[PDB]
């Protein structure tokens, strides 16, 4: 008839006792940012990030997120957070994605294919605007082959449009291949300078060095419960365990691809997670003509 | 300073065989008594290695091309081998790591260097107090910037030329992926002097460090022996010692591996070195009956 | 008994294929992702099985 399932009683939470923040402040509130050609490359670990602020504050022009939904930022550890950041014009804007070609992608700055993070930008038309022309910002056009995604090319060489070798000469056919932007006050809106910065991270086995503003509870044992263990949610019975982890080793996943043993992350304990109970359920009858028992 | 060491003869290379050495635990994933198949970087059964011997007073100190990984491996007995240097062009250039084990402890930095043509440390020998001190530090000239420093703990050593034979065999694998610089290390005790041990003894994963950089080549640091026995300046009042290493370089390969009960990988086959391992790739066993497989 | 088992074993390993979405856990799925852009990837694995 139907199938039997026990239900679990309560849920437990044990993320890593980090109390840290991310130094959020240098990404955003920098005084100065690099140019596109050359963009600046920081490395954000072992620190609590809120991904709630930033997201309803400060008037964000663009918060675009591949592979993950923003709202559960807040329930995820994370591993290896890199931010990249770069100013570029407002059309630009929407080149640096996931596909999307255009000349900032093909020689400045190109987006893997498979992409798991947040891209933010902002207009900051006033702060990078001059009067007489802000021409610290420097973008490359012609190089030769196209980019490899996460790459950068640095290198200042008179560029060869067609035969005549240039040898340092930038005659005809022979042209640099970095420009410098003109920002004014005085310009369009598409025209005007915008601040991006591109959050990138990596799902990874290795313990999680970045988790959410979320709190922990009480371990419980010998009941059906649900478990958040670093982001690893499941249902189960926990117990102790007897298999012999070798310190490098954090899971355990028996013969087939699923967890069978965990680590506990602040007690360092070794726990084994069975399912719970589970079978069909058969109706024994008579038949309704001898009677209704069963 | 730099000094360009002399009265060195130079002698042709030599090969040696490798038995079934350099498997190393893939992940950090726990399994237990389970045949398990890794498609990963792997040092090929049965290939040939480059021996080098320090003993003429053959002066081994050659640079050598990194290469995918590195499978380098010593036999010591005076602690002859002390570290290493990574680096593209090592001319300060380009940034290049320096991992150093000092008298005091291993310091793993990453900065700009101008090495020294025969980098090395020349250790002291005084005869009337019998001890050893480190005394040259030929390795560079100066640091131009340190993106990267780690210094350890303080410890202490013997630093004396023995005059027995080996008794310790250091295995270490190095690699560099995902911006990654990971060490796997080992160290068993065995008797044998000039032939490479024909057993088997897994890796353990030793550190994973975020350095960075682009390497493709690399050199080694002796530990120069100098006393009142052998007269003259740095370049040639000097003697190696007795030291011997060898290097092997990894390849793309797919391996079979056997964990026991307590999840320690005894065992290994390797899918491409003829057919009857084949055979036992596709039949996910070490044992093969008698018949004809496709 | 040797037939039972292998097609009982094929059976419990083909459960950690993709099949062309992102990943091959359920639970994985379910966070990181509204459910609009979930029953996609959902459905692809829901084929697949
Ligand atoms: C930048 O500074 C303002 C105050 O001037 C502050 O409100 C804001 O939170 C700061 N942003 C970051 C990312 O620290
Ligand atoms: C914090 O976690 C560490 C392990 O990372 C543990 O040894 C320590 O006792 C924990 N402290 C608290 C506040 O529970
Ligand atoms: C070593 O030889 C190189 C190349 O001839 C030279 O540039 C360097 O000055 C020499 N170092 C000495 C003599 O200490
Ligand atoms: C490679 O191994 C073979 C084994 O017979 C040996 O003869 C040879 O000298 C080694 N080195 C090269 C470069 O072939
Ligand atoms: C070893 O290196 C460390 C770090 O640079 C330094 O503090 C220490 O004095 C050095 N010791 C020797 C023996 O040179
Ligand atoms: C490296 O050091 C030089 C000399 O002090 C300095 O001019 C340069 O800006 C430094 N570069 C970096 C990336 O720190
Ligand atoms: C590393 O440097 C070498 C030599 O300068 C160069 O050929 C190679 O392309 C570089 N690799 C990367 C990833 O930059
Ligand atoms: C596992 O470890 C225990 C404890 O040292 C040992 O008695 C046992 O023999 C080991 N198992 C194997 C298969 O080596």
């Amino acid at each position: 008839t139907s199938n039997f399932r026990v239900q679990p009683t309560e849920s437990i939470v044990r993320f890593p006792n980090i109390t840290n923040l991310c130094p959020f402040g240098e990404v955003f509130n920098a005084t100065r940012f690099a140019s596109v050609y050359a963009w600046n490359r920081k490395r954000i670990s072992n620190c609590v990030a809120d991904y709630s602020v930033l997201y309803n504050s400060a008037s964000f022009s663009t918060f675009k997120c591949y592979g993950v939904s923003p709202t559960k930022l807040n329930d995820l550890c994370f591993t290896n957070v890199y931010a990249d950041s770069f100013v570029i014009r407002g059309d630009e804007v929407r080149q640096i994605a996931p596909g999307q070609t255009g000349k900032i992608a093909d020689y400045n700055y190109k987006l893997p294919d498979d992409f798991t993070g947040c891209v933010i930008a902002w207009n900051s038309n006033n702060l990078d605007s001059k009067v007489g022309g802000n021409y610290n910002y420097l973008f490359r056009l012609f190089r030769k082959s196209n980019l490899k995604p996460f790459e950068r090319d640095i290198s200042t060489e008179i560029y060869q449009a067609g035969s005549t070798p240039c040898n340092g000469v930038e005659g005809f056919n022979c042209y640099f291949p970095l420009q410098s932007y003109g920002f004014q006050p005085t310009n369009g809106v598409g025209y005007q300078p915008y601040r991006v910065v591109v959050l990138s991270f990596e799902l990874l086995h290795a313990p999680a060095t970045v988790c959410g503003p979320k709190k922990s509870t009480n371990l419980v044992k010998n009941k059906c419960v649900n478990f958040n263990f670093n982001g690893l949610t499941g249902t189960g019975v926990l117990t102790e365990s007897n298999k012999k982890f070798l310190p490098f080793q954090q899971f355990g996943r028996d013969i087939a691809d699923t967890t069978d043993a965990v680590r506990d992350p602040q007690t360092l304990e070794i726990l084994d997670i069975t399912p719970c109970s589970f079978g069909g359920v058969s109706v024994i009858t008579p038949g309704t003509n001898t009677s209704n028992q069963v | 300073q730099c000094v360009n060491l002399t009265t060195r003869t130079q002698l042709p290379p030599a090969y040696t065989n490798s038995f079934t050495r350099g498997v190393y635990y893939p992940d950090k994933v726990f399994r237990s008594s389970v045949l398990h198949s890794t498609q990963d970087l792997f040092l090929p059964f049965f290939s040939n290695v480059t021996w080098f011997h320090a003993i003429t007073k053959r002066f081994d100190n050659p640079v050598l091309p990194f290469n995918d990984g590195v499978y380098f491996a010593s036999t010591e007995k005076s602690n002859i081998i002390r570290g290493w240097i990574f680096g593209t062009t090592l001319d300060s250039k380009t940034q290049s790591l320096l991992i150093v084990n000092n008298a005091t402890n291993v310091v793993i930095k990453v900065c700009e260097f101008q090495f020294c043509n025969d980098p090395f440390l020349g250790v002291y020998y005084h005869k009337n107090n019998k001890s050893w001190m480190e005394s040259e530090f030929r390795v560079y000239s100066s640091a131009n910037n340190c993106t990267f420093e780690y210094v350890s703990q303080p410890f202490l050593m013997d630093l004396e030329g023995k005059q027995g034979n080996f008794k310790n065999l250091r295995e270490f694998v190095f690699k560099n992926i995902d911006g990654y610089f990971k060490i796997y290390s080992k160290h068993t005790p065995i008797n044998l002097v000039r032939d490479l041990p024909q057993g088997f003894s897994a890796l353990e994963p030793l550190v994973d460090l975020p350095i960075g950089i682009n390497i493709t080549r690399f050199q080694t640091l002796l530990a120069l022996h100098r006393s009142y026995l052998t007269p003259g300046d740095s370049s040639s009042g000097w003697t190696a010692g007795a030291a011997a290493y060898y290097v092997g370089y990894l390849q793309p390969r797919t391996f079979l591996l056997k964990y026991n009960e307590n999840g320690t990988i005894t065992d290994a086959v390797d899918c491409a070195l003829d057919p009857l391992s084949e055979t036992k790739c596709t039949l996910k066993s070490f044992t093969v009956e008698k018949g004809i497989y496709q | 008994v040797n037939q039972n088992a292998q097609a009982l074993n094929t059976l419990v390993k083909q459960l950690s294929s993709n099949f062309g979405a992102i990943s091959s856990v359920l639970n994985d799925i379910l966070s990181r992702l509204d459910p609009p852009e979930a029953e996609v990837q959902i459905d692809r694995l829901i084929t697949g099985r």
